[PDB]
RNA sequence: CCCGGCGAGGGGAGUGAAAAAGAACCUGAAACCGUGUACGUACAAGCAGUGGGAGCACGCUUAGGCGUGUGACUGCGUACC
RNA sequence: GUAACGGGGCUAAACCAUGCACCGAAGCUGCGGCAGCGACGCUUAUGCGUUGUUGGGUAGGGGAGCGUUCUGUAAGCCUGCGAAGGUGUGCUGUGAGGCAUGCUGGAGGUAUCAGAAGUGCGAAUGCUGACAUAAGUAACGAUAAAGCGGGUGAAAAGCCC
């Protein structure tokens, strides 16, 4: 019953600006 | 892609209503030696419409 | 065999023989009630009020209880402003019998 | 001292569950959706114990409106000749007079017509 | 007359059991037999086993004259379930449950 | 104590016949829609279907005031595409003339299965001859 | 609370609250926001506050005249049986024997009875005086009381 | 002892105060999942509640409502921090 | 998508002057119930034969109270003809709550007044265990490929030849 460890980073967001 | 809300126990026995099933309810009597079998097929024992089918 | 009458300001239609629940009042609970303020009396032939409070029309009633009425909760609450306020009553009640109407 | 709240805890869940008895879906089942029925149930009543009384009238003026339509006479001059009669009658035991006996109510109508004539 | 009988701890999942089970539901000892016999399903043998069971425990155990008899109660209920890790896409961890479900056959003459 | 309230079961219904030749199309749709929800009866109850059953017959010959009989417009929508059509007053009685009668007073009415069921009552026919005369439908002065 | 000073997960990205270390407070396995630490609970009372509140409670009890008065009272043996005994003939069980002077015969006989209890007229407490229903003194006792309290 | 696959489990018998104390074993609630009962629901729109409210199913003294469940219809009513 | 009276619909059911009636709020009045504030006739640690008034409320300030662990009371009391917890019911108090009991349980609990809180959870993308949701859906993990016959076995396409 452990916890994720891992986890990936997140997909990099669309372009905003 | 995904459920904003999570639906209700309701609405899933109301989808899961469909999928019962249905009984055969054509059990078929063999002439000769009196056993039930699904209709159009040979017995366990291996009689079809009276006489022998598979000789075993 | 049916009257009206004003007792707690408000009017009780009430006929012969049955009990009614109304507003309480300082009076015994085995001490007939009696009420002078009637504002028809009904028959076969129509009596009506020329002037309020009939003439020398009067109810005589028997009290029966002198208890509460059923629990009811007050409940105020305000949204998004942090505030809930809780509280009940109970209304008190002396159910008396309407034996005897006058005419 | 370390006390545990869990008796506490339950014993007020179990009173807001309680209360909230008889709603539909979760509402009568999670206790964390069930306190907001119970207040929003509390302040329904609230409003209603005022809404009852104005809707009673509602529908004492409508009955007394048909009886005295039917026997000759509108609403409105039915009251002005019972208030210049002098007579106290409430909209409760009008409407209950109209619909049981149909003779009182004539005689109520034929008065206040006198009255205002 | 109860003459129960069940099977717990059964691999067979109780949402797919009680399609089985509703089939047979207040019908007759013979019929629920012959279904179940012929039903295209391994909760099919699964509670015709029970069912088996039941009969045989009704014939030894309590009144015989198995003729009259009719399945009046019979439910599917869920079991215990094991936890089962199953390595997933990008280092992802998700969690299989092993679901196991409890039938039950109550079969009276009355 | 407890005000009446009229029981379902135990409500009658008379019929009436209305004439619509020479009548003007809202007056009347009022005074229908006024029968139909018991507002005249002294027994009247908010929840229960308490009116009466209403025939109206000719029509086509109801009568609007001015110049609506060509300048008044009944819209409506297929929820489709585009499917929004219009129809004056002279084109609805040419095609049929009771649903004119039967949208004034479908408005006139309240709105849900009460509603729908008050409604359901009227029984409008173009010509002057009507199917129910086995339930005595006395004609109503109006 | 044994641990680690690493944070459970990265501060940012994490489909997770954020946390800085497994030793938080609203964690399972160590806590304690305001953990208790040995203290003294002792109060300051002044000694004029005590002796009004022993004057109080002697007066209380002579009102109410839970309190006697006797002469010397000694047991003859250290056995429980004759103090069981000279307590039961002057109809007393639950009491406590001040004197003057400490006798060993007087404290064993009453170290194991309970409803009897020994005390020196210096080691009196208002507690115990308060507890018990009722007191039996002595002349020397009484009279090393009141020059106590003056 | 029996069903079952010389299994698992269950049903009988016995031990045991208790076996819904059977080793997945003290007391054993909730989210969650079914069965049977009574009601409502397949022409009716929206924080799913409240006030009124006919009918139906269960027991009562009296023979009318009263205790509980359901509740068509109706006015109002756009969750919590 | 009619959409610039809310709609129906209205030639008065449109606008100006007047009048008489009614609907119209939690506003006022009538009754009952509760609490604070000042007075006088009296009770004098408190009732009032009373009187006038106040009682929407966030942040905030003041007062009065309900609930639980433990300690003294308490070697006292209930308790194996049934304690605690669990689960429904009827009363009761403006309230946090309190009382009794149908059934499970099985041996602990604790009256009144006081003393200290690790003293009350509905949220913090909270922590631990479990169960739903999607859902009996994707998928069952290189498109080199299985069939028949016999054998064991309760069951064979994947076990043996």
């Amino acid at each position: 019953n452990n916890r994720p460890v891992y986890i990936p980073r997140p997909r990099p967001p669309h372009p905003r600006l | 892609a995904v459920q904003q809300n999570k639906p209700t126990r309701s609405k899933r026995g109301m989808r899961r209503s469909h999928d019962a099933l249905t009984a055969v309810t054509s059990l078929s009597v063999d002439k000769t030696s009196g056993e039930k079998h699904l209709r159009h097929h040979i017995t366990a024992d291996g009689y079809y419409r009276g006489r022998k089918v598979i000789a075993k | 065999m049916y009257a009206v009458f004003q007792s707690g300001g408000k009017q009780h239609r009430v006929s012969e023989g049955q009990t009614v629940r109304l507003e309480k009042l300082d009076i015994a609970t085995g001490e007939t009630v009696e009420f002078a303020e009637v504002l028809m009396i009904a028959n076969g032939e129509e009596v009506k009020i020329g002037v309020p409070f009939v003439d020398g029309g009067v109810i005589k009633a028997e009290v029966v209880a002198h208890g509460r009425g059923e629990k009811v909760k007050i409940v105020k609450f305000r949204r998004r402003k942090h505030y809930r306020k809780q509280q009940g009553h109970r209304q008190w009640f002396t159910d008396v019998k309407i034996t005897g109407i006058s005419a | 001292a370390r006390v545990k709240r869990g008796v506490i805890a339950r014993a007020r869940h179990k009173k807001i569950l309680k209360q909230a008895k008889g709603y539909y879906g979760a509402r009568s089942r999670v206790y964390r959706v069930a306190f907001q029925a119970v207040i929003k149930a509390g302040q329904y009543a609230y409003r209603d114990r005022r809404q009852r009384k104005r809707q009673f009238r509602q529908l004492w003026i409508a009955r007394i409106n048909a009886a005295a339509r039917q026997n000759g006479i509108s609403y409105s001059k039915f009251i002005n000749g019972l208030k210049k009669a002098s007579v106290e009658i409430d909209r409760k035991i009008l409407a209950d007079i109209a619909v049981f006996d149909k003779v009182a109510f004539t005689a109520l109508v034929e008065k206040a017509k006198a009255a205002l004539a | 007359m109860e003459t129960i009988a069940k099977h717990r701890h059964a691999r067979s999942s109780a949402q797919k059991v009680r399609l089985v089970a509703d089939l047979i539901r207040g019908k007759k000892v013979s019929q629920a037999l012959d279904i179940l016999t012929y039903t295209n399903k391994k909760a099919a043998v699964l509670v015709k086993k029970v069912l088996e069971s039941a009969i045989a425990n009704a014939e030894h155990n309590d009144g015989a004259d198995i003729d009259d008899l009719k399945v009046t109660k019979i439910f599917v209920d869920e079991g215990p379930s094991m936890k089962r890790i199953m390595p997933r896409a990008k280092g992802r961890a998700d969690r299989i449950l092993k679901r196991t479900s409890h039938i039950t056959v109550v079969v009276s003459d009355r | 104590m407890k005000t009446f309230t009229a029981k379902p079961e135990t409500v009658k219904r008379d019929w009436y016949v209305v004439d619509a030749t020479g009548k003007t199309l809202g007056r009347l749709a009022t005074e229908l829609a006024r029968r139909l929800r018991g507002k005249h009866k002294a027994e009247y109850t908010p929840h229960v279907d308490t009116g009466d059953y209403i025939i109206v017959l000719n029509a086509d010959k109801v009568a609007v005031t001015g110049n609506k009989r060509t300048d008044k417009v009944y819209y409506h929508h297929t929820g489709h595409i585009g499917g929004i059509k219009q129809a004056t007053f002279e084109e609805m009685i040419a095609r049929r003339p009771e649903r004119v009668i039967e949208i004034a007073v479908k408005g006139m009415l309240p709105k849900g299965p009460l509603g729908r069921a008050m409604f359901r009552k009227l029984k409008v026919y173009a010509g002057n001859e009507h199917n129910h005369a086995a339930q005595q439908p006395q004609v109503l002065d109006i | 609370v044994t641990g680690s000073g690493k944070k459970p997960w990265r501060q940012k990205g994490t489909g997770r609250a954020r946390s800085g270390s497994i030793k938080s407070p609203i964690w399972r396995s160590g806590g304690v926001t305001f953990a208790a630490r040995p203290q003294d609970h002792s109060q300051k009372v002044n000694k004029k506050m005590y002796r009004g509140a022993l004057k109080s409670i002697l007066s209380e009890l002579v009102r109410q005249d839970r309190l006697i008065v006797v002469e010397k009272f000694s047991v003859e043996a250290p056995k429980t049986k004759l103090l069981a005994q000279k307590l039961k003939d002057m109809a007393l069980e639950d009491v406590l024997i001040i004197t003057g002077e400490l006798d060993e015969n007087l404290f064993l006989a009453a170290r194991n009875l309970h409803k009897v209890d020994v005390r020196d007229a210096t080691g009196i407490d208002p507690v115990s005086l308060i507890a018990f229903d009722k007191v039996v003194m002595t002349a020397d006792a009484v009279k090393q009381v009141e020059e106590m309290l003056a």
